[PDB]
């Protein structure tokens, strides 16, 4: 029969293809991920739940049937002509510049957009959006006393792990309410002056998150196959690639912000 | 009468699938009219 | 027949040289460049019109026939006396101190000056400055203000890699208009006070520019002869290189600042 | 002039057509254009 299966020699290039943390703003700094085949479930949770349940709290089965389940990715693109072909090492940069920038967007369409649950986003990737998950809100005038208290009613236990993510928009704020109450030098060093680990920033954030993220977004990729054809009419490619992956929440964790 | 047939494979990239497909001519007839009559209500 | 061809071993002495990011206060920080012949257009064309198309925006072809054009370059100099010829490393430093210096600033006066398609800049060279370009303006009394609006208008896509160029009297405003505000500490970060890359400053430029000049400005540079000759009457020599450039823009990703 | 040529063979499946397609590169230009006129009534 004249299919030929992947290399698997090839296969592990693209495994630490898919999962990559160089580049600056993403949740992928602070977010758990993996490779492996063979885990079926968040590997932590025991360990997790006792402990809330030392606590009054515990956890509901926001996320049902723990044991992953396989959803589908997609890639294509179209090389402009063989002459970037005709060379070899400028061809090999620029695919990997390409992937890693289109798989991590891809994930993060589907938590933080106001989306929310409809529209762009297909309707078979549409329970992961966290807005659509199911946390609490903490409110606040003031944006900086507001986080203190939500930082402050996770679990003690897991309070040393945590970070908040912001908006660009809203991290020209909290310099301006500092600067009138004073601490402008602290300003400018946020991770001292809210004992925290990892603060993050970018844009396509709309509203503002805290969480032990490391524990609590656990995911994993796995590759399938990588196509390559030739198309005569034009002078392109077409090369694309597809996989699978899956992804998982437990919001007791995490705390929405939403000040006024 | 089945004259000929020519079979072949290829890839569509956008979707994955392979097609695997198939064509041939044929043609069909009756050799008289007075052969076959049709029944009705 | 008496001519011979520079060595090829001799020649990539020359590749790195023409190329280079030592030097302190330059676009070549950020931009892109390369030494490869068989590239003939930008690489990454495809993946950026397609994401573009996107959005409402598509490119409008402002480059005429994609596909290069060879542009000639030419260098001169006048070496003192042999008595520099006489020794030998002294001699080596000096060159390279010259060449660099010359072709990265010959090709930062067509893009940047207010030359502005005329005059001094030669009329074969005459296209390629960005205020001939085609660029849209944004406008605003505060600077500060000013650019956020200009960060923000750039597709989503691309924000994450944008970088602003300005001018030491430029430089100077801000921290002006800061210290008024407050802020004082986080003036003088400039990439945290903008969450930006690679902030750039110098005094050749005269207005601001904002956009991702990674893929923008795409060049390549090419060498073809080195000579030498003695001239007698004198102690000189006559040294000299000549070599042939070519550049590009998409000034989509780009925008301009104009404040008052 | 003629730079260097690109051959290559093409079959569209769904169709049935076979294509055969070519390019090359080119240009040319006259030396000097005061050796040339036009004539005209």
């Amino acid at each position: 029969f004249n299919i030929q299966e992947l290399p698997t020699a090839r296969k592990e290039v693209f495994k630490e293809l898919l999962v990559n943390r160089e580049l600056p703003q993403t949740l992928r700094d602070v977010i758990t991920i993996t490779d492996d085949e063979h885990v079926e479930s968040i590997p932590a949770l025991s360990y997790i739940k006792d402990k809330l349940a030392t606590n009054g709290i515990e956890l509901s089965l926001n996320g049902s049937s723990k044991y992953f389940d396989r959803r589908e990715g997609h890639i294509y693109t179209e090389v402009a002509d063989s002459v970037v072909h005709g060379s070899d090492r400028t061809l090999d940069d620029l695919l990997k510049e390409i992937f890693i920038n289109e798989c991590v967007s891809y994930e993060t369409t589907l938590l933080l957009d106001k989306n929310n649950a409809s529209g762009l986003i297909d309707k078979d990737n549409q329970d992961l959006s966290l807005y659509n998950q199911g946390i609490k809100e903490v409110s606040n005038t003031s944006m900086y006393d507001g986080i203190k208290q939500a930082m402050k009613d996770i679990p003690q236990t897991f309070r040393r792990k945590v970070s908040v993510v912001m908006n660009t928009e809203h991290h020209d704020k909290l310099i301006k309410e500092l600067a009138q109450m004073g601490l402008g030098t602290l300003a400018g060093d946020l991770t001292k002056l809210f004992n925290v680990s990892h603060v993050v920033v970018t844009d396509d954030a709309q509203d503002i998150f805290v969480g032990d993220f490391g524990h609590a977004i656990y995911a994993k990729y796995e590759p399938i196959m990588y196509n390559k054809k030739k198309q005569a009419l034009k002078g392109v490619y077409q090369f694309a690639l597809n996989y699978v992956f899956d992804i998982k929440i437990v919001p007791e964790l995490l705390r929405i912000v939403k000040v006024k | 009468n089945y004259d000929g047939t020519t079979y072949d494979t290829d890839k569509d990239v956008k979707k994955g699938e392979y097609l695997f497909v198939l064509t041939a001519w044929y043609d069909q007839q009756r050799t008289l009219d007075s052969a076959f009559r049709i029944a009705k209500a």
